[PDB]
């Protein structure tokens, strides 16, 4: 007839335990930016982005 | 006159190992909008089976 499943009960998260924030402001909120010549590149990592 | 009895083989297949294959799982497991869209494309499962 047809095929038969267990379904799940819960999820389970199993996240890094990273709590510093990432530097969005500097990025974001920044006083002036760059050219399209001269664009700058940011690495952010460690972090949590909300 | 004389007589050489010799005994030879042969090999014959007759049947194989009965494989069935199931539709849901082994297209897309744990699944449920995948076996929607799986059940809209069609009834190819059926005539498989």
């Amino acid at each position: 007839t047809s095929n038969f499943r267990v379904q799940p009960t819960e999820s389970i998260v199993r996240f890094p335990n990273i709590t510093n924030l990432c530097p969005f402001d500097e990025v974001f909120n920044a006083t002036r930016f760059a050219s399209v010549y001269a664009w700058n590149r940011k690495r952010i990592s460690n972090c949590v982005a909300d | 006159t004389n007589f050489t009895i010799s005994v030879t083989t042969e090999i014959l297949p007759v049947s194989m190992t009965k494989t069935s294959v199931d539709c849901t799982m082994y297209i897309c497991g744990d699944s449920t909008e995948c076996s929607n869209l799986l059940l809209q494309y069609g009834s190819f499962c059926t005539q498989l089976k």
